[PDB]
């Protein structure tokens, strides 16, 4: 660093109020705007021809399936399949394509009677990791909510090391300003608005 | 004569830096010596007068690149003879809206840290340090 | 051609000697022991190096969820020393080498060469070369 | 069919190459 | 690393000098394994000193399995970076 | 990176196409496979495009030299390897600087002939 | 008395590449912190 | 009667205070002075920010005002100012960038950011062919976030000027500002893109130069004075009563801040 500075350097700590609610909100003002301008217009509404609930179509499914489980035969995967085998296989892959859409992340079945290519398996590890790893995120936020520590990641930096090399203290006044701004926000998310 | 000649070129923007980096009062003590302002006052002496003011000018505008762009924007508004003034007392009054915050003697180590990475004299950060506790009360 | 076993083993270890910096005495003596107990049998001989390469600096039993072992993982660069002094066929240490050993053949074989073996796209071709060269390069 | 549905330097390229193929072409036709 | 000066000193002492180890250089050895937190090496250790030594002290034994599930818990039973998964054109090959 | 992985492609296509040669020079030009026919016509490209006018011989050859930058040079010779010019012929490339000089060329070359046809077509 | 020093060549900047810690967090973020350890370095070399 | 509007935009209510002090005190309540958040015309801004609806953000070095510092300086900073959304929204910035990588459509996005570039060009050659320069100073962050926004404005940018007829010469934000501070003298007309920084700038060389009132050009068609300081404020005030057709008062507020900045209202 060379140049003796003009000023000294302080925690740029300016405005105290950033409520996460707050802020959280206005992160989710933006999530919802990008996804309307990507996804388009809301596609147009269709009238149901028949009633029926989606637990009521399982049990059904299930009542026909039990009937004829002793009927049923396993074979060879290799093997041709059978009426009662190719029936359970329609039934179940759309009713877990029916569940996966809605939100019942239920991956044992999906895995099961949803893959058939192995791009489905591809999409279903990268599904399956998705989903631990954002319980992990919020768990982990909740823990450091319960440790009271900045949201936003810290960069493992020690800054004292950084203005030694360095040969100009504005490039490192602006790096400390940005991490120190993002340790301050909080990159959560509303939950239930965006699901709606 | 050489560093001389090299300095009035590269105030007087003739001939840039190897990279052509920006002539910043940083830039300039990293060439040129830590006084460099001193000697090159008076080796401008030696040279006409319209020189001699030049020198002048370039080198009161080298001090005021001293600060950083946003530190110029916030507080050289009301020109820049008040720039000092109005930095310093920015400084001050985040001094002691950290005092305020998180005590006194962590503030003491962080303006010792403050100072060291800042290259400040040990007098300065101790008249800045007696400063922001007397504004406090 | 008649390619016997010898003949297979062979010509892998040349491919492995194919060296540019020092390689780390872990990685080496492992990739020459999978190398000579027949691990490499199914890898094609261009592709070698990026076996050699997830071997040593990936881990696709980590990656593809397959993980039984203990300690004897790649990354544990301790076990260095604990190599040189018991034998890589020690009754302490082989039978976790022989394990992962046989799960990263049976991943690469399944997901990579598979893969590799289906690519006719001059595009994709020029960017398997790249790969083949950096791998070449780096272990 | 889906790909079907959605849709400096060296565009120039690709444009000659095109254009400077496409003479090509007619000359063969007639 | 303390766990690496160690080992390579037994090494010697067992394959330059013809000296076999004992017990309390194997409780050395899985001591600064409990202590520096390589549960993973504490492993080997254990069955090592099992093999060669009688058994293995229980308290390191313990311990070593308490590390292990803190990292369990806290998700460092791995590095990051090895569960990552990518495909074939995506390995950045350095 | 680039530099070196054109540089050895080429030097292993211009390797190729000499034993390719001596095979040419058993069976005729039909007889190895299709793989070993397009390597052949690439491999008579590049040897045809590592020729250049030097501005030196402006005077006593006529024809304008061409300073081939460095960029240039990677990506028009990468572009061969490739197979995207594929269909321009292979005069296009003898004693031409640059890709765009193969490009302009063949539009010189494509227009000259069309005239050719409608004498040839008439008459 | 021979050539002294080049007083117009100054020393480029060495950048630093920012490295996060890994956690889940990280993982999550992998492409957000990538883009903004680039945009660092970016700066670094440029000056702002 | 006659009527000021004052916008407020990230400025401390001091400020605010001072002005609304020194316009009662020299206008003598002829010119009422009412607060808004947007106007066109006879309109004054305070504080760094920048208000809604407004294009360009042209600013100068009037004669007057002069430091001993920069005495004789000539040179016309002009910054390009895209539309102005709501604070919760994404600005037209940051969505120009993001949405394509996003994969987003950018259509309607791109259009708007178009014509702003395409009016900010007008105005700077405008101030060039004023000026009589023939070449002008492009400023484009460098960052590889902003990819996308600068490569639009450089395209547009350059392709209205060189379509008027002078030269561009593209740059990045350390040199220029460097250069801008340090030796002014060497720039006639510097365009700058609308990024963060690029504000920065702006402000830096306002306020270095002894503290000026920048102009902005909105949407409506017309000049509205902005300040950031008790100087420049004051400046912009004496500029808008002078627009209203007050020329004593005018002079009055100018000698006033040129001789007390910070207490002008007790100045004059």
């Amino acid at each position: 660093i060379s140049g003796v500075s003009p000023l000294l350097y302080f925690p740029p700590t300016t405005t105290s109020t950033t409520n996460r609610e707050d802020q959280i909100n206005k992160n989710t003002n933006i999530a919802i705007q990008m996804i309307k301008r990507y996804k388009g217009e809301v596609p147009p509404h269709y009238t149901r021809k028949s009633s029926a609930t989606i637990e009521q179509v399982e049990k059904e499914i299930d009542a026909l399936l039990g009937g004829a489980e002793k009927l049923r035969k396993t074979s060879t995967d290799d093997q041709p399949m059978d009426k009662l085998t190719l029936m359970e296989r329609c039934l179940r892959h759309a009713l877990w394509s029916y569940h996966k859409e809605e939100g019942r992340y239920d991956f044992d079945q999906i895995g099961r009677w949803v893959v058939y290519t192995p791009e489905d398996e591809v999409k279903l590890a990268q599904l399956k990791r998705e989903v631990e790893a954002k319980e992990k995120l919020a768990a982990l936020r909740k823990r450091r909510e319960e440790e009271g520590l900045p949201g936003g990641p810290v960069p493992r930096i020690n800054w004292p090391q950084e203005y030694s090399s360095f040969i100009d203290r504005e490039p490192v006044v602006a790096k400390r300003i940005r991490y120190d701004t993002l340790a301050s926000t909080t990159l959560e998310r509303d939950e239930k608005q965006i699901e709606s | 004569s050489t560093k001389m000649q090299t300095l009035h070129k590269l105030l007087t923007g003739e001939v840039s830096f190897k990279n052509k980096a920006p002539v910043k009062d940083c830039n300039i003590v990293h060439q040129f010596g830590e006084n460099w302002a001193t000697e090159l006052s008076a080796y401008a002496k030696t040279l006409p007068a319209e020189q001699q003011k030049i020198i002048v000018r370039q080198i009161a505008r080298v001090k005021l690149t001293r600060y950083t762009v946003a530190e110029l924007a916030a507080y050289c508004g009301d020109g820049p003879a008040l720039l000092d003034e109005t930095a310093r007392a920015a400084n001050i009054e985040q001094g002691v809206a950290f005092v305020k915050a998180k005590g006194v003697e962590a503030f003491e180590k962080y303006v010792a840290e403050e100072s060291t990475n800042a290259n400040w004299k040990p007098e300065e950060a101790k008249k800045f340090i007696e400063d922001v506790k007397a504004k406090a009360k | 051609q008649v390619q016997t076993i010898p003949m297979i083993r062979g010509a892998r270890f040349v491919a492995l000697f194919n060296q540019k910096q020092p390689s780390y005495f872990m990685n080496a003596i492992v990739s020459l022991y999978a190398c000579l107990n027949g691990y490499l049998d199914d890898v094609k001989v261009q592709y070698v190096k990026f076996y050699e390469y997830l071997l040593v600096h990936r881990d696709l039993g980590i990656m593809y969820g397959t993980a039984k072992n203990k300690f004897f993982y790649m990354y544990v660069q301790e076990l260095n020393y604990l190599i040189r002094f018991f034998t890589l066929n020690s009754p302490i240490l082989h039978g976790e080498l022989e394990e992962m050993l046989k799960q990263h053949t049976h991943l690469f074989l399944q997901h990579y060469q598979s893969k590799m073996n289906a690519i006719k796209s001059e595009k994709d071709v020029k960017a398997l070369k790249n790969l083949l060269y950096s791998c070449k390069r780096a272990v | 069919e889906a790909a079907e549905r959605n849709p400096t330097g060296d565009n120039a390229r690709d444009r000659l190459l095109k254009e400077v193929l496409a003479l090509q072409a007619r000359i063969n036709q007639r | 690393s303390k766990f690496c000066a160690m080992m390579d000193l037994l090494e010697e002492m067992q394959h330059r000098n013809r000296l076999k180890p004992n017990e309390e250089s194997w409780t050395w050895v899985m001591k600064e394994c409990v202590k520096s937190g390589q549960f993973r090496l504490g492993y080997c250790i254990q069955q090592v000193m099992e093999t060669e030594c009688k058994g293995c002290p229980a308290d390191l034994v313990k311990a070593n399995e308490a590390n292990a599930q803190k990292a369990k818990t806290e998700g460092k039973e791995h590095p990051g970076h090895l569960s990552q998964q990518a495909g074939l054109f995506d390995v950045k090959v350095e | 990176v680039d530099h070196y992985n054109v540089a050895q492609d080429v030097v292993q296509m211009l390797t190729k196409y000499r034993e390719l040669q001596d095979i040419i020079a058993v069976l005729g030009i039909d007889e190895l496979s299709e793989e070993d026919k397009l390597i052949v016509d690439r491999a008579r490209k590049l040897v045809k495009f590592l020729s250049q006018p030097f501005q030196v011989a402006e005077v006593f050859t006529g024809m304008t030299g061409h300073y081939v930058q460095l960029d240039d040079t990677i990506d028009s010779f990468s572009g061969l390897l490739m197979g995207t010019y594929d269909q321009v012929p292979e005069m296009a490339f003898y004693m031409v600087g640059g890709i765009n000089s193969v490009l302009e060329k063949a539009k010189k070359m494509a227009e000259e002939a069309a005239e050719l046809e409608k004498m040839r077509r008439a008459r | 008395r021979a050539d002294e020093v080049d007083y117009t060549n100054l020393p480029a900047p060495k950048p630093q590449k920012t490295v996060w810690d890994d956690n889940i967090e990280t993982e999550v973020l992998r492409k957000y912190l990538d883009g903004l350890s680039q945009y660092d370095m970016e700066e670094a070399k440029y000056g702002v | 009667s006659k009527q000021l509007t004052f916008i407020s935009a990230g400025a401390t209510a001091a400020v605010l205070q001072s002005a609304s002090a020194i316009v009662s005190k020299v206008a003598g309540g002829r010119v009422q002075t009412k607060t808004a958040k947007e106007a066109g015309r006879h309109a004054v801004v305070v504080g760094p920010e920048t208000p809604i609806g407004v294009h360009t953000a042209v600013t100068e070095v009037p004669k007057s005002a002069q430091d001993p510092l920069f005495s004789g300086v000539s040179t016309v900073v002009v910054r390009a100012v895209l539309p102005r959304a709501a604070p919760d929204s994404v600005q037209l910035r940051d969505a120009l960038d993001v949405y394509a990588s996003a994969g987003i459509d950018t259509k309607e996005e791109v259009r708007s950011a178009t014509e702003a570039f395409k009016k900010s060009a007008e105005v700077a050659v405008g101030k060039a062919k004023a000026k009589g320069v023939k070449r002008i100073v492009l400023v484009v962050k460098q960052a590889s976030k902003h990819n996308c926004i600068n490569e639009l404005f450089k395209k547009i940018s350059t392709e209205t000027i060189e379509s008027a007829g002078l030269t561009t010469e593209v740059v990045g934000t350390a040199a220029v500002a460097n250069q801008l501070i340090v030796n002014p003298e060497s720039l006639g007309v510097v365009l700058l893109n609308d990024v963060a920084a690029t504000e920065q700038i702006e402000l830096a060389f306002a306020g270095v130069v002894g503290g000026v009132s920048r102009v902005y050009h909105t949407v409506e068609g017309g000049k509205i004075s902005a300040g950031h300081s008790f100087k420049s404020v004051a400046l912009a005030v004496a500029q808008e009563l002078r627009e209203l057709g007050l020329s004593s008062e005018a002079d009055k507020v100018e000698a006033a801040a040129s001789k007390n900045p910070r207490a002008v209202v007790s100045a004059l």
